[PDB]
């Protein structure tokens, strides 16, 4: 692809309720979210990305 | 009564509040005392002002 | 009171009454987002602090 920009994610832990809020650089929120959260253990509404 | 020292009384505490519907789900709390959502992690510290 | 010259007990019952609702009209108005993920779980948004 050779996208001039990398992949690259930052993942932000509340600390609270197994939540965690993340800023991607991604195409795929939605993705990203299940996938974060599967990995974690925790529902779906707990995580948010950016 | 004027040379007492101050005497802190026995505390007594009572609340009282109507039950839910004797047919009411469990999994519906509403009318139950559901503790506060985040009053565990207040009490840890956990919670994030 | 009467076996007792420096100090004194005082018992009272009151009642009240509290209108609900913002004296201004536009202000009483809520709103709502929801959204429900594929996994089911719930995130429920709304205009309350
Ligand atoms: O209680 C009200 O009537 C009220 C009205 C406007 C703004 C804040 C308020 O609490």
């Amino acid at each position: 692809h050779f996208y001039l920009e990398t992949h690259c994610t930052i993942a932000i832990p509340k600390g609270e309720e197994g939540e965690m809020e993340l800023f991607v650089s991604t195409q795929n929120a939605m993705k990203t979210q299940s996938f974060v959260a599967k990995m974690l253990g925790v529902p779906v509404n707990r995580i948010l990305v950016r | 009564s004027a040379t007492l020292l101050f005497q802190k009384d026995p505390p007594a505490n009572i609340q009282l509040f109507q039950e839910v519907p004797n047919g009411q789900s469990k999994e519906d709390t509403v009318g139950r005392p559901l503790p506060h959502l985040a009053a565990a992690m207040q009490a840890s510290g956990e919670a994030v002002y | 009171n009467k076996e007792n010259c420096w100090k004194k007990r005082g018992l009272c019952i009151i009642p009240t009454k509290f209108g609900i609702s913002f004296t201004v009209p536009f202000l009483n108005q809520a709103g709502a987002l929801i959204h429900v993920y594929t996994d089911g779980s719930v995130l429920v948004s709304h205009g309350g602090t």
